[PDB]
């Protein structure tokens, strides 16, 4: 019963609670269910440290929290992120639910600079999203 | 033969570049490409028309871009917002909330495109942005962030 996961976040400004979190095989990794106050239901992976009651957001205005999905460009140097937007609105291409979350380095312009875990380094366009946390 | 350029010159001629071109020439590639016309004494007077217009028109779009930037100039935008951390905002002020601020507190409509912001405004305070209205025309438009909630 392999699942639907969400890895386009674009529920803005809808608040959401982790419903529950548990494994999926499919994905070697732990997804989250998620309730939002509009009734609308969805699975995500679910990071590390998140736990069932806390809250989730999405949008330029979401609270810097693990589990939030932010444009870059609205996110603390120094944060740790995964489900990386490579195209605005195309959903997150990169360590989507495995690996090692990368990590914003800075931000010039219209761009935010990050350091995959991998050591490499991408300057990515400040209008794609990522969500906090680590996968 | 005299003809009318209708395109390649410099870039496009079709401003009126009457030159003698060499008669058959012309209707054989020229006239062939449409890059040139007959120069007829209607087709010469017609240019004559579109080009007097043009040089009215830009005449009147500079003359209204220095009227606007005297409107621009006795304003003051004031957008409010949420802030903290010693004045510095939650999110930041760019160039469509000025636009938008703007048309409804002061009735201008003006393309956002104008509104040379450079770095997102991300603190309280008083900011005096560029406006080109046009290739020799730009305003100071005082752009005022104040603290809601």
């Amino acid at each position: 019963q392999y699942r639907i996961i969400d890895f386009k976040r674009d529920k803005d400004g809808i608040p959401g609670r982790v419903a529950t979190i548990e494994y999926d095989p499919n994905r070697s990794a732990n997804i989250a269910l998620i309730n939002y106050a509009d009734g609308e239901k969805r699975y995500i992976i679910a990071p590390k440290n998140l736990k069932v009651g806390m809250e989730i957001m999405s949008g330029p205005d979401a609270d810097i929290k693990i589990g939030n999905a932010l444009p870059l460009e609205n996110i603390p140097v120094g944060t740790l992120v995964h489900n990386i937007e490579l195209k605005p609105g195309r959903g997150g291409q990169l360590v989507r639910a495995a690996g090692t979350s990368a990590q914003v380095l800075g931000k010039e312009g219209k761009y935010v600079i990050v350091r995959l875990a991998s050591g490499e380094v991408r300057m990515i366009l400040g209008k794609c999203r990522a969500t906090v946390g680590e996968v | 033969m005299k003809v009318i350029f209708l395109k390649d010159v410099k870039g496009k001629g079709k401003k009126g570049e009457i030159k003698n071109v060499a008669d058959g020439y012309a209707n054989n590639f020229l006239f062939k490409q449409g890059l040139a016309i007959e120069a007829t004494p209607a087709n010469l007077k017609a240019l004559e028309a579109q080009k007097q217009k043009e040089q009215r028109q830009a005449a009147e779009e500079l003359a209204n871009a220095k009227k606007l930037k005297e409107q621009l100039e006795k304003l003051t935008v004031t957008i409010p917002a949420k802030a903290g951390e010693g004045g510095r905002l939650f999110g930041s002020i760019t160039s469509k909330q000025i636009a938008e601020s703007l048309q409804a507190q002061h009735g201008l409509k003006l393309d956002k495109r104008k509104i040379e912001l450079a770095d997102a405004i991300r603190a309280l305070g008083y900011t005096n942005v560029p406006v080109k209205l046009h290739p020799e025309v730009t305003a100071t438009l005082k752009v005022h962030v104040t603290e809601q909630k």
